[PDB]
């Protein structure tokens, strides 16, 4: 609850709204940079590090035995450990494309103060999702065994329904609840009578036995559900069994950022309340045993910059850090039209 | 002569009014005369059905965007993009020369009535507009720069039997009066998502076009069309940059084969054409894939510096005004190291150098009085 500027380094233009924060053991990683890889770094990935709120962005390479991806404006990114290493599903090209591909990135080697990742593709068969963005991605346990659990966002129109006129035109994709098994690559289907439809840009949290859906924004109807979503998931010897229940206590937020303070108790940030007015209430969420309860902070103070601009963007640090991003105002004409700042969390 | 509306009807009404009679006309009348010429007036029909495309036709001006997702929740983008249908457009350039390829099918020795198939080779180009802002005062306020999409009509060729025969040439195929614009907006060269999702919707719509067959009724008669495009008003920025290699950075300098710096230098003449869309879109997924599991540079090296994946097919090709100027940029420097005896001279000085450069200047300066300068032009 501190605010706290930052200055950036030379390479400003490789911040774009939808970036990637990734976390291994302390250090921050940043993915997803505009346009395309240059002569300097050939892969896209960056050390985020901060030191004298001033940060730099050192390259890093891949393996030898890597695979080299382009970066992605909105993926879906979960924490897979089970070693540490992540999986990255979604994104949008940077020629304005949807890739359906699951890329696993780990670390192969680290030391002299160089990393070395090893990210590799990995295929789905099955109920396979259609490309799309904006969706959420998260990985339960059950019974000992893993299983990743999607929430569909938003996609293009499709190819049989597409014309000229309306070739960017997007619409929130089916209500359907996928879960993805990173052992085969088998995806599967399944559909709840209680989900009534899509949802894109909301907040997922889940505790180990069920992913908490919080926020959003419904394209078909341009509003926003007050109404969080409890998936209750178990996964036995046999058939997989998976349970929805609606109940109260929903905040009509979207864009959110979700980070982590303390141990089972997370923090929601300032996104989007309205389609024209911005939010600036923030709530904390306090996980127990099998109850919920939410809670609001201490108001903390902003800047005028941040008060008189009208869209944001930023993600998570990982060490209960939050890293936003604020776009330049036209009218003083000298600034270098993105300015960022910082949140402790504590 | 860039008339506006206001005085053109004060100068109307002052000549209808010395004269007595109405020799200019009025405004609904000019209305009228420019709305039968835009695009999306005279009706068409294509043989194919032209999947994911619109069969109506009477639509003009549209927006660029093509359904954005202009949402405060979505990617930000401050652009203004208009456009014409690519259909359309071609539909009312072919109303508007009507009349000069009836009269060049008369003048080639050939009936009134014939009908097609009309070969139309059409050339593309795309190029930026700079600086487009008018600030008067107020400081260098934004930069505001400006980017258009525009095609010309090349020839046109018909056949009697199976001897073709042109039968519309454009004198000057690189001028400025046949320059038809599609689409026009706010946007940096350099700005890649932008420019990609604007220009989708136009690459869809000529690549869906390329193997079609267009009917028309502009003589009377029903008259077929067919199209072949050229990519071919290209810069080097922009071909370098939408055909997926590297801008400057690249050892690769040749657009057309894949011969680095180093070999160039060694390897004048023998060289040969290598490089096409469908290899590039190969050398992207290799690149992407990676199933050999190599070095970085290794790597680099084969794909030959693709790095981005290719959308547009592009046909490169070159002016003389390079070709000179770089000529004589090295006829200058071989006249330098001629005239500093460098032949007997291994090692010599920067400073020793701009001494002959400097007494080079003053012998050319008053023998055949020519300018020197560093920055070179035509
Ligand atoms: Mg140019
Ligand atoms: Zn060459």
């Amino acid at each position: 609850m501190s605010l706290q500027m930052v200055t950036v380094g030379h390479n400003i233009a490789l911040i774009q709204p939808g970036f990637s924060l990734m976390n291994f053991d302390g250090q921050v990683f940043f993915f997803g940079q505009k346009g395309w890889p240059k002569r300097s770094c050939p892969t896209g990935v960056f050390h985020f590090d901060i030191k004298q709120n001033h940060l730099k962005l050192k390259p890093a390479i891949f393996s030898k035995d890597s695979c080299y991806l382009p970066p992605l404006r909105y993926p879906a990114t979960c924490s897979y450990k089970g070693k540490h290493q992540y999986i990255i599903h979604g994104g949008k090209t940077p020629n304005n494309e949807l890739s359906d591909k699951i890329y696993i990135m780990s670390v192969a080697c680290k030391n002299n103060k160089k990393v070395t990742f090893r990210c590799t593709e990995k295929d789905l068969v099955g109920d396979v999702p259609e490309p799309r963005y904006g969706h959420s991605i998260d990985v339960v346990y059950s019974r000992g065994k893993s299983m990743g659990v999607l929430f569909g966002g938003r996609s293009y129109m499709p190819s049989t329904q597409r014309t000229t006129e309306k070739w960017n035109s997007v619409a929130d994709c089916l209500p359907h609840v996928f879960l993805i098994d990173f052992e085969f690559g088998c995806a599967t289907s399944y559909i709840l009578p209680e989900l009534q439809d899509g949802l894109s840009f909301h907040v997922s949290i889940a505790r180990n036995d069920t992913v908490y859906i919080l926020g959003g924004h419904s394209l078909a109807s341009n509003i926003r559900p007050a109404n969080l979503y409890r998936i209750r998931v178990d996964l036995p010897l046999g058939t997989p069994a998976v349970n929805c229940t609606v109940l109260p206590g929903g905040i009509s937020v979207s864009s959110a950022i979700l980070t982590q303070t303390n141990n089972d108790e997370f923090v929601i940030v300032g996104g989007y309340q309205l389609e024209n007015q911005k939010r600036m209430v923030c709530s904390l969420v306090s996980l127990g045993d099998n109850t919920i309860e939410i809670s609001e902070m201490e108001t903390p103070d902003w800047t005028s910059d941040i008060k008189h601009s009208k869209i944001w963007f930023g993600s998570n640090m990982g060490n209960g850090t939050i890293f936003l991003g604020i776009p330049g105002d036209n009218k003083q004409a000298m600034s270098e039209a993105f300015y960022f700042y910082t949140l402790r969390c504590s | 002569t860039f008339l506006s509306c206001s005085q053109y009807h004060k100068m109307y009404r002052t000549v209808k009014a010395i004269t007595g009679r109405q020799i200019f006309q009025p405004l609904h009348a000019l209305r009228n005369a420019e709305k039968v010429l835009l695009p999306g007036y005279h009706p068409f029909e294509w043989q194919p059905p032209l999947k994911n495309v619109s069969s109506r036709t009477d639509v003009g001006i549209i927006d660029g965007l093509s359904g954005l997702a202009s949402s405060v929740d979505e990617y930000p983008v401050d652009t203004i993009a208009k456009r014409f249908r690519y259909d359309s457009a071609l539909v009312s350039a072919l109303m508007d020369m009507e009349e000069d390829i009836l009269e060049g099918m008369r003048s080639q020795d050939l009936d009134d009535y014939l009908n097609g198939p009309f070969t139309v080779v059409v050339k593309e180009s795309c190029d930026g507009m700079g600086d487009v802002s008018e600030k008067h005062g107020s400081g260098p306020a934004v930069p505001e720069k400006a980017v258009r999409f525009s095609f010309t009509v090349m020839r046109i060729t018909i056949e009697h039997g199976s001897q073709n025969v042109k039968v519309f040439e454009e004198p000057k195929p690189n001028s400025e009066l046949c320059c038809k614009p599609l689409c026009l907006m706010l946007a940096d060269e350099s700005d890649h998502e932008t420019l990609t999702a604007i220009l989708s919707p136009l690459i869809a719509e000529r690549e869906a076009m390329k193997s079609s067959e267009l009917t028309l009724e502009m003589g009377g008669i029903p008259r077929t069309f067919k199209f072949i495009f050229r990519g071919t008003g290209y810069d080097e920025k922009l071909v370098r940059e939408v055909e997926g290699l590297e801008a400057s950075g690249s050892v690769y300098i040749c657009t057309l084969c894949d011969t680095t710096r180093l070999e160039a230098s060694q390897n004048l003449v023998f060289h040969s054409i290598t490089r096409s869309h469908a290899e590039n879109l190969q050398r992207y997924e290799v690149w992407r894939s990676n199933p050999y599991h190599e070095s970085v540079e290794e790597l680099r090296d084969r794909v030959k510096g693709v790095s981005a994946k290719p959308f547009i097919e592009t046909v490169p090709s070159i002016d003389a005004l390079h070709c000179d100027i770089g000529n004589a940029a090295e006829f200058y420097k071989i006249f330098q190291l001629e005239i500093g005896e460098v032949y007997k001279h291994p090692n010599a000085s920067k400073e020793e150098r701009k001494r002959w450069q400097a007494t080079l200047d003053k012998h050319l300066r008053k023998r055949m009085n020519l300018k020197p300068i560093m920055r070179m032009n035509g």
